[PDB]
């Protein structure tokens, strides 16, 4: 299982550009996909998303209009094609992978990223923005939404997400209180319609980085700001 | 429509599901099956060679149609308990060797299996097509040994003529639903190869009879 | 009087109609197993039928029965539709000879066939649209050669050419074509095929009944209208054997769903389970 | 001399029946006389499950009671969500002759038999996405006539060679062999705690057998034609066994005998599918006349009939929290009831 | 041959014939009191309102 995209680099302003995701090792046509962008410095931000088949295709409003999204099955391949470059387009891509039933795990796999330069929605928040710690210890994070999450049908969409620095972000935990695969169990979370914790009780060495909390209740999908964590 | 992302997304994977289901079962259903039942040996390996574990599957093509037979002469078990899982076979194919009549006699015993399987309560509508075969041996023995051994009601000439077909006759009337069944009788051997044309002939007219008698007519 | 029976004869015989109708389209759509050529043919015949059960009778009973209730502009409109259903109805009955013509024939490229819901819609459209372009765009046209008052006929039914065409098309072909039809099945099997002399008595038997009925049930009025336009006088004033060939037509639309829907054997158990 | 020991064997048979005939002093219905009845149960169609194309021959409900996998001539294994009418998952089988199905009790795992002499193991919640055939256990003479899964690594099966099994998934070999029916072993079931297991067979008599010693606890014999089905009351001392002889028989493990007998004048046809329901009040069993028929288990009253089915019922379950019944029959619909 | 089939099926039946049996009353009493204590818990024999039940139609 592994994805790798090509594409980026230095984009000259009202240009135009394609973006290439290939899929290696599993099932690429039962899959929905998403491309993600990044700021440099800023936490990251949906851009569109794309069904299995190609029936539903959803776009953000940034850049609603002047993207396009496609896939080809049997050569295994997620093209995006961007028109009308601005200078706020600058970011790094990922191209994240979704399956869709029930007991599923969304958003588990994460692409490298590719790097481009030119030359009435849910909020969610995260009041802290770095919290020193020594490990050992047990850290809690605090993520505060504007809506409630919760659903008639008793789910809460509600997912974390772990950047490591120099590395791609990694699911923990995709809805609340339902721990990700491969990671392990002194991870949890917990929530009360509004605002949501994660818990990790003996930290070590490789939980510095970045956590994001996502909500998936309805598009667009929206992110919130980075809470690093420090030695 | 009272529903989140992920239970539309889910709703969406399951009407995908219902078209490769449909597609696959549309397939399937344009294709002859076969259910091939001898009797200890009597030349099935002679029949499943010249068409190009428990249960064994042949699939071939012939003039744009696929057949597909199963032979289950290696169950050794009940009959009466998986015999309902091939209802609705197209055809039915039995062989029987006819040079065991000299050899408890084994033609007796093809003749009893033969009313269990024709005059069975699933198989009230399939067609039997029969497969007497070994010809070749059968007139070779006969030249030296009489058929009276099976059949002491017979006086007919000891020749492969006026023999072969008094088996014939008293294979076929074993059948007691003739209203809506029909007997196929060839005579086969090692060595004869238009068995394939023979069984496209059967199976195109078991088709034509049951579209028209479908429809309401015949 | 006898207006008041001859209302309730022709209540109960559109009532007969719809209710046959609305039975074989409900047991077509209950059901999702019935999703061959034959069966959506079987519902284009069914649905026009029933546009017949409830279009054409009960606008033409009062109308002849106690007063008019026609202007110049709804009786129109009733020809029109009146004459597509009829027309429909019949090259629908074609269709369905075809088909099972089709399916004596060649056997084994009809399994195999593919055809699709396209091709299926593709065929009931064409039919539609060779029932309509056959009369009424003639009698949109001949409307305008009526005097004043006349009594809701087409206007060519005194011109010998145009109705002797119209009628050859409408009603010559589909009868050749269905008596062809009903004639290679028969031959095929007799060829092929006690037992034996039983069922072939079984078909010819079967085979007579639909193109008996059809000829029968559409044959008189359709000579009537011809013989009657060589007089010089405006048609004929009617007799009592003019409006029994007129109402025989409608008759068919009775019946058909006791022959065609009826005895597929694969309809039974949609009309079984639906109402036991 | 085997005559001496058949002679000696029928002295210790009949010694065995005056052993179980002395310690029956009291019928099941005599004391079950003085007791409220249920009464009538009506249950409603709440969900129809269609999508497939060939009869439906087994069926199995999920740990969490949401789930169920259902199994047809088709060639198709389907696991529905049964809240909704979702498809989860549409696994093609290698061979189209399939007469059994199971679901894990963790959920990873789903097995079918049948025909084919194999045990088909599949692995649902591994990556790519994809269901693939995780074993393939081999070494059965007669078809398969059902499976059951202690955990994600033991499986027990049945086979028309009179004959049943104890396999390890991870190194498919027979761990245990059961043997001493003389007829097609058809259904088994397995205890609560998973340490005894029943098999019914052709012969007309059912075993109870002992999983980690491996060999035979005791042998029941009461009903005149195949069994068919078989299932253990809830509490774990007592079974049901359903044979074709159009009678359902309760068998106690303790008193080593049978208390009651369902049967009616009405039914003749033979039963297909038998369990229980939660606290063991109820019976629900199928029949080969369309229908699927509720007993109070105490008693030997009907309580109502489950009519909604075009077809014989071939196979029922009811979940692990009692909510809801749901039967499949050989007509490709699967119709669950509350 | 079928002597140690014989052997095998006089060893089953000593096996079995030594087996203790409780009254049939007992048995009846404790299925009895097992079905009566759980009750409340049979949503099939008591049906439950339409909100608490997940299928609704
Ligand atoms: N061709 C249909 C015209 C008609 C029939 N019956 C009465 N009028």
């Amino acid at each position: 299982v592994q994805l790798v995209e090509s594409g980026g680099g230095l984009v000259q302003p009202g240009g135009s550009r394609k973006l290439s995701c290939s899929a290696s090792g599993f099932a690429f046509s039962s899959f929905g996909m998403h491309w993600v962008r990044q700021a440099p410095e800023k936490g990251l931000e949906w851009v569109a998303y794309i069904s299995s088949g190609s029936g539903t295709i959803y776009y953000a409003d940034t850049v609603k209009g002047r993207f396009t999204i496609s896939r080809d099955d049997p050569k295994n391949t997620l093209f995006l094609q961007m028109t009308s470059l601005r200078s706020e387009d600058t970011a790094m891509y990922y191209c994240v992978r979704s399956i869709y039933y029930y007991g599923s795990s969304p958003f588990d796999f994460w692409g490298q990223g590719t790097t481009l330069t030119v030359s009435s929605d849910i909020v969610m928040t995260q009041a802290t923005s770095s919290v020193p710690v020594t490990p050992g210890e047990s850290v809690s994070i605090s993520c505060r939404s504007s809506k409630s999450l919760l659903h008639s049908n008793g789910n809460t969409y509600l997912y974390w997400f772990l950047q490591r620095p120099g590395q791609s972000p990694q699911l923990l935990i995709y809805r609340m209180s339902n721990l990700a695969s491969g990671v392990p169990d002194r991870f949890s979370g917990s929530g009360s319609g509004t605002a949501f914790t994660l818990t990790i009780s003996r930290l070590e060495a490789e939980d510095v980085g970045v956590y994001y909390c996502m909500q998936h209740l309805e598009y667009p999908l929206t992110f919130g700001a980075g809470t690093k964590l420090e030695l | 429509c009272t529903l989140s992302a992920e239970d539309k997304a889910a709703v969406e994977r399951s009407k995908m599901i219902d078209r490769n289901l449909r597609e696959d079962g549309e397939k399937a259903a344009r294709e002859v099956k076969l259910l091939l039942l001898g009797a200890g040996e009597s030349g099935k390996s002679t029949i499943v060679k010249q068409m190009k574990t428990g249960i064994v599957e042949t699939h071939f093509t012939f003039k744009d149609l696929h057949f597909k037979m199963f032979d289950v002469g290696g169950q050794r078990s009940e009959r009466k308990k998986w015999i309902h899982c091939f209802e609705g076979v197209t055809a039915i194919i039995f062989c029987v060797a006819l040079s065991d009549y000299d050899l408890m006699n084994r033609m007796h015993e093809s003749m009893k299996l033969f009313d269990s399987i024709c005059n069975n309560k699933w198989f009230t509508d399939t067609s039997i097509i029969l497969f007497l075969n070994k010809k070749d041996l059968f007139e070779e023995k006969i030249k030296k040994s009489p058929l009276t051994i099976c059949y002491p009601e017979y006086a007919g000439s000891n020749t492969y003529e006026e023999a072969a077909a008094y088996i014939q006759c008293q294979f076929e009337d074993l059948n007691k639903r003739k209203d809506t069944k029909e007997i196929y009788t060839h005579f086969t051997c090692a060595t004869d190869t238009k068995n394939v044309q023979f069984v496209f002939d059967a199976v195109t007219d078991v088709i034509i009879k049951n579209n028209l008698k479908d429809c309401g007519l015949f | 009087s006898t207006r008041i029976t001859l209302a309730f004869l022709m209540s109960l015989l559109a009532f007969a109609i719809m209710l046959g109708n609305a039975v074989v389209i409900l047991a077509f759509v209950v059901d999702k197993n019935l999703r061959h050529r034959s069966n959506y043919f079987f519902l284009n015949l069914a649905i026009s039928d029933f546009f017949v059960g409830v279009i054409s009778i009960p606008l033409y009973i009062p109308h002849t029965l106690f007063e008019w209730d026609f202007g110049k502009e709804i009786c129109v409109f009733w020809l029109t539709t009146d004459y597509l259903l009829c027309t429909a109805s019949v090259y629908n009955i074609v269709l369905i000879s075809y088909d099972r013509y089709q399916s004596v024939s060649n056997a084994v490229s009809y399994r195999t066939q593919h055809t699709g819901i396209l091709k299926i819609v593709t065929l009931m459209v064409a039919v539609w649209v060779l029932a309509f372009l056959v009369n009424g765009p003639m009698i949109l046209v001949s409307e305008s050669w009526k005097d004043e008052g006349s009594e809701c006929e087409p206007g060519f039914f005194s011109e010998w050419y145009i109705l002797a065409i119209t009628s050859f098309l409408e009603f010559l072909v589909p009868v050749i074509l269905v008596a062809y039809f009903n004639m290679y099945i028969y031959w095929s099997l007799w060829k092929r095929g006690h037992l034996e002399l039983l069922r072939a008595r079984k078909l010819a038997k079967s085979l007579a009944i639909l193109l008996g009925v059809f000829a029968v049930c559409w044959a008189p009025y359709s000579l009537f209208t011809i013989v009657l336009s060589f007089y010089p006088s405006a048609t004929r004033p009617k007799s009592v054997w003019y409006r029994i060939a007129f109402w025989l037509q409608w008759f068919n639309s009775f019946v058909n769903p006791f022959l065609y829907p009826l005895c597929h054997k694969r309809f039974q158990k949609a009309f079984l389970k639906i109402f036991c | 001399e085997l005559d001496q020991l058949r002679q000696e064997a029928e002295q210790l048979k009949n010694q065995i029946r005056d052993a179980r005939k002395a310690c029956a002093d009291a019928t099941l219905s005599q004391i079950t006389n003085n007791i409220d009845p249920v009464g009538r149960i009506q249950m409603r169609t709440r969900r129809t499950l269609r999508g497939h194309l060939a009869k439906i021959y087994a069926m199995h409900w999920g740990t969490d009671s949401r789930l169920l996998v259902s199994a047809s001539q088709d060639g198709k294994l389907i696991i529905w969500d049964s809240y909704t009418t979702n498809k989860v998952h549409a696994i093609p089988l290698r061979s189209s002759w399939v007469m059994t199905c199971a679901y894990a009790p963790s959920g990873n795992y789903v097995a079918c038999g049948g025909l084919d002499n194999i045990c088909s193991i599949y692995n649902l919640k591994t990556r790519e996405g994809n269901v693939r055939v995780s074993r393939e256990l081999a070494g059965h003479t007669g078809y398969l006539s059902c499976c059951r899964f202690l955990d994600d690594n033991q499986i027990v099966t049945s086979s028309g060679d009179t004959t049943c099994a104890l396999w390890d998934i991870e190194t498919g070999q027979q761990t245990t062999t059961f043997t001493g029916h003389t007829g097609d072993v058809m259904s088994l079931s397995l205890a609560p705690d998973t340490r005894l297991f029943v098999s019914g067979a052709c012969d007309a008599s059912a075993k109870l057998w002992d999983v980690r010693e491996g060999m035979c606890r005791q042998t029941f014999t009461g009903h005149e034609s195949d069994i068919n089905a078989i299932c253990f009351f809830p509490n774990g001392n007592a079974f049901a066994t359903g044979s074709d002889d159009a009678t359902c028989r309760l068998f106690d493990l303790r008193a080593d005998q049978e208390l009651m007998t369902y049967s009616h004048d009405n039914i003749i046809c033979g039963i297909t599918s038998v369990s229980f329901s939660k606290s063991g009040r109820l019976l629900l069993a199928g029949y080969d006349d369309f229908n699927c028929n509720v007993w109070d288990a105490l008693k030997a009253d009907r309580a109502g009939v489950l009519a909604g089915h075009d077809n014989r019922v071939s196979c029922l379950g009811v979940t692990d929290d009692g909510m809801a019944v749901a039967t499949g029959s050989w007509d490709s619909f699967l119709k669950i009831w509350n | 041959a079928s002597i140690a089939q014989a052997r095998k099926l006089v060893e089953q039946l000593k096996m079995e014939a030594n087996i203790d049996r409780i009254k049939v009353s007992k048995a009846a009493a404790d299925l009895m009191a097992y079905c009566e204590a759980h009750a409340k818990e049979d949503p099939l024999l008591t049906p439950v309102p339409a909100s608490e039940n997940p299928f609704r139609e």
